[PDB]
């Protein structure tokens, strides 16, 4: 196999020589040699995303590496991973491009953000005061909802095995 | 043998009605599944591990890879979108009034507790404590802070301003006037709020206690969101178990294959587990689709209730817990929306004698908003839904026709407001 | 804004062109092409390759069907939403709170659209808030007097009764208001006369 | 045929997978049939007359 040996804390018995974890993967080894337990941590594999605008607009990426920390691989440490390229922005925007864990990218470079809920509105309630409104505004709004899709016939015998 | 329930025989008759001369204000609790655990699996890693020869031979079969990806990724999007259809309901995130009293009305089990880091409910509280290799779990778009923060946003438009702020600006509103528009949605006068104000708050605080008692106190109550997180958790294990299954070769390991065997034969024995692994994670993906779908669903009735029991008060039976619907309350559960039904249940009926019409000066009278009862000796007009006796007049019963064709009319007087006053 | 529509569009021809692209897979043969497979194999080897295509190319047929049964289960569910804002939105007027649009639902109008039903929905939305100070009950005579269909609002000298979704005061009389009980229950009531017509 | 099942023991944890769904199935059709039509708790009766 291939992996990372390094030192274990697991006390194996006598007899045994290999180990498995809870998903029956082989994650700790005794060297033939030395009769010492080494931890099989396997090679620090992460998910590679790529945060970009269009092609149109600009070539800039931003990577982000799913469940690495940044001292492991413009570097920023979420909790989804770790972002390079991006840079944190304390301001808060709305979500253009999500990341993950209330984090999401825009461009304007590439700048990562914490993604604003709403605008702060601080309702004046009091025991003995109303509001009632004195105008009103004919509001005309879009909804669209998929209706059917494209029908579709495969001839299998064709598909399969042609002529 | 299944017991379906007590029977209960009602005593219909012809002339008999039953008017309740009391109300309990319950608080019931309805869990939706919102959300799934977002999961991507890495096709490579997942059927080949690292054997270069395993990847370059899992190159020929094309974009399945690609088409799992894919559904996963669709799965996982939508999952956030469940989330910001079911929380991010409004674009303006309110706060509650510092003094926080509310006419006797105790909101403190759902409003956010300052004491805690994490900016929860103690309802809240309760609920995320009572819920517990190529393959990755993506967190999700919004955290746990910020759906219990869209929760408090909501909470507060539905003390503050009612149903305003759904619609709308939001309105601000005395929390009394509010129970009593609401009072009014289903029927029963203001006046009934305004006199026992003080009961209907007490009431409310006690349900609001007998809810947060009964979530802590039963083990099965948030079922449904752990089932979710037990099914995601079951099939990923399910998934790396297939790993260990030797899907009819020599061996489960690809490195004991290339050892042991030629590459005529090996060819044939590495097939077999890239083939046996790649429909374990096409039966994964199959699981998983159907599954999104169910929460899909369920997500979309949680948007609904969101939108039509606690952004308005609703008509609908059922839809908003058992009884009469008043209003109700949003509270934050992992991987779920948790709806404090507030409603207005009818207690302590009493029989009356009841009649159609009133047949007065050969003219029949019927009830504007009510209903005629009799408690024996004497008529009155009351409403429907709680027994306050009103004298039949002109001013609550309106005339069509004679006495002739109202099969059950009887005779009773009815009085008239102007008579004193030209009188004297 | 038309995202839905074309992204079911998307959704279909994506799926046909990975069902084409799919035949261009070995599936452990020696090749993609049944007939080199024929032209070069005995009929006991040909056998077993032209069944390693056949079992690739059925399982991705089947695999293409699954997902579309899925994705016909999602229009299916979206479609019978569709009809119920048809009958509720456009036949008829709705209660339901963000059913048929962002505010009080007025009326809605149907458009067709590829493979899809656009809603116009037309609401009413209140606006030009004011405050005011309010009362649950007006004690006129030693009797609590509530409104019948409004709310009571005072501008700061005098008190009106007005419906509670647009500012039209009017002044608090018999006709509008209803008697129950005398003025020592209610909490914050207050003491303004009621004229009698 | 016990060779058979011998062989299909190699393939893992199909069998259950497919067990365990069509279980879900049938406790969800007595979960649909509960939902539409035990919503009374009472068992009322009509009069004689
Ligand atoms: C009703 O009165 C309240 C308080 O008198 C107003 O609320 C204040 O509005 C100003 C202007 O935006 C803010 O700076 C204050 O912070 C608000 N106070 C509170 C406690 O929220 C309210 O705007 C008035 N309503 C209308 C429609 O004018
Ligand atoms: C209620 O709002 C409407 C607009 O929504 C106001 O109508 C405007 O009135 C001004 C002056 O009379 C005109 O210059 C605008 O062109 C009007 N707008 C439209 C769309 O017609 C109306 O005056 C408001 N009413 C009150 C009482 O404030
Ligand atoms: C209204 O009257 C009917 C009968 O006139 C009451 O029904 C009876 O209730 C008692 C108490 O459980 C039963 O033992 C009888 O068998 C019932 N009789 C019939 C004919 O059903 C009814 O309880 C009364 N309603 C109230 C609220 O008191
Ligand atoms: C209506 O029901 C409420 C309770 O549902 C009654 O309130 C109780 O009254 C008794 C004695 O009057 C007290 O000992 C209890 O503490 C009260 N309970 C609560 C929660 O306040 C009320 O009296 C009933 N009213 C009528 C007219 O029957
Ligand atoms: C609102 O309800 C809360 C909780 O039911 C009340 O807090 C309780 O207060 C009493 C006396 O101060 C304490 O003995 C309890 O331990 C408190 N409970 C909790 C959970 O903190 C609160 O007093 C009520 N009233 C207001 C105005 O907040
Ligand atoms: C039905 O209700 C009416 C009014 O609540 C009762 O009439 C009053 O009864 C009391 C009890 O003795 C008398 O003191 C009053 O003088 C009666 N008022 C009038 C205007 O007559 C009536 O008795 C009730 N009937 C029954 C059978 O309970
Ligand atoms: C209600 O009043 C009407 C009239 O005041 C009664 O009708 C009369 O009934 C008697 C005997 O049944 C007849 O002789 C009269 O000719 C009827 N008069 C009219 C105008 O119809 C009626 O019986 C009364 N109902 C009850 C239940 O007492
Ligand atoms: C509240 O509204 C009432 C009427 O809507 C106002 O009363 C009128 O005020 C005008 C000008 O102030 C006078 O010319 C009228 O004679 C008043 N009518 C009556 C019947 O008194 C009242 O002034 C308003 N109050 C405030 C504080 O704006
Ligand atoms: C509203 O009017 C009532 C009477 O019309 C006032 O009630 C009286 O108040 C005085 C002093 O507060 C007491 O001595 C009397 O005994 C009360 N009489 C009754 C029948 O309650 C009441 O205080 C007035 N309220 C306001 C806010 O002005
Ligand atoms: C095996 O070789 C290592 C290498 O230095 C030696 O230290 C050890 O004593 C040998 N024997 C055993 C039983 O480990
Ligand atoms: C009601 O029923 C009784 C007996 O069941 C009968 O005598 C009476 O006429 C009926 N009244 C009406 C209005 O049907
Ligand atoms: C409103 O609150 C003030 C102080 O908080 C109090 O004096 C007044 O009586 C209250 N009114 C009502 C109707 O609750």
């Amino acid at each position: 196999g291939t992996g990372v040996l390094t030192e274990s804390n697991k006390k194996f018995l006598p007899f045994q020589q290999f180990g498995r974890d809870i998903a029956d993967t082989t994650d700790a080894v005794r060297d033939p040699q030395t009769l010492e337990i080494l931890d099989i941590t396997p090679c620090s594999f992460g998910g590679v995303s790529v945060i970009t605008p269009g092609t149109n607009t600009s070539n800039q990426v931003a990577v982000l590496y799913q469940g690495v920390n940044c001292t492991e691989v413009n570097v920023f440490q979420t909790r989804a991973g770790c972002l390079i390229g991006a840079e944190y922005v304390n301001n808060s925007y709305e979500c253009d491009i999500p990341i993950g864990a209330g984090i999401c990218a825009s461009y304007q470079s590439i700048i990562a953000y914490t993604m604003s809920l709403g605008a702060e509105n601080s309702v004046a309630y009091s025991n003995n005061s109303i509001a009632i409104p004195t105008n009103f505004t004919i509001s005309v709004t879009t909804e669209i909802l998929p209706v059917s899709m494209t029908k579709t016939s495969v001839d299998c015998t064709m598909y399969i095995c042609g002529d | 043998t299944m017991s379906l329930g007590a029977e209960n025989s009602v005593a219909y008759s012809n002339n008999s009605i039953a008017i309740p001369t009391n109300f309990t204000i319950s608080v019931t609790t309805e869990i939706l599944p919102v959300s799934m655990t977002k999961t991507s699996v890495d096709c490579t890693m997942y059927i080949c591990g690292d054997s270069t020869e395993c990847s370059n031979l899992l190159l020929q079969y094309g974009s399945f890879c690609t088409q799992l990806k894919r559904a996963l990724t669709g799965i996982a999007v939508e999952q956030d979108k469940n989330t910001q259809e079911v929380f991010a309901q409004v674009k303006q995130i309110y706060k509650t009034p510092p003094i926080k009293y509310f006419g006797g009305f105790n909101f403190s089990q759902i409003l956010p507790d300052p004491s805690k880091p994490s900016k929860r409910s103690p309802i809240e509280d309760l609920l995320f404590n009572k819920v517990t290799k190529g393959l990755t779990v993506l967190p999700p778009l919004l955290t746990d802070e910020m759906i219990a923060q869209y929760t408090s946003a909501l909470l507060a438009g539905t003390i503050t301003s009612g149903w305003t702020f759904g619609a709308g600006p939001a309105l601000q509103i005395p929390f009394p006037m509010q129970m009593a528009y609401r009072f009014n949605g289903i029927g029963v006068t203001q006046n009934v709020l305004y006199e026992n104000q003080k009961l209907i708050a007490n009431q409310f605080n006690s349900a609001i206690g007998k809810i947060q008692d009964s979530l802590s106190s039963t083990p099965s109550a948030l079922g449904k969101l752990q089932d979710v997180v037990n099914h995601n958790a079951q099939a990923l294990n399910t998934l790396v178990k297939q790993l260990s299954s030797k899907f009819g070769a020599i061996s489960s390991v690809l490195n004991d294959i290339f050892s042991r065997l030629d590459p005529p034969e090996a060819e044939v024995q590495i097939d077999r587990l890239i083939t046996g692994r790649l429909q374990s994670l096409q039966t994964y993906v199959t699981q998983q689709l159907i599954r999104a779908a169910e929460i899909r669903a369920s997500a979309n009735l949680a948007a609904t209730k969101m939108s039509e029991c606690v952004l308005g008060q609703s008509k609908r039976v059922d839809f908003c817990g058992k009884g009469y619907h008043l209003m109700s309350f949003p509270q934050s559960a992992p991987h779920g929306v948790v709806f404090l039904h507030v409603t207005y249940v009818p207690a302590q009926e009493k029989n009356f004698t009841t009649a159609p019409a009133i047949c007065h000066d050969g003219k029949a009278h019927f009830p504007r908003e009510g209903v005629f009862v009799s408690n024996g000796t004497h008529w009155f007009v009351t409403q429907r839904n709680f027994y306050e006796p009103q004298i039949i007049t002109t001013d609550n019963t309106f005339v069509s026709g004679n006495c002739d064709v109202v099969i059950g009319i009887v005779n009773n007087t009815v009085y008239d407001p102007l008579q004193p006053e030209l009188d004297s």
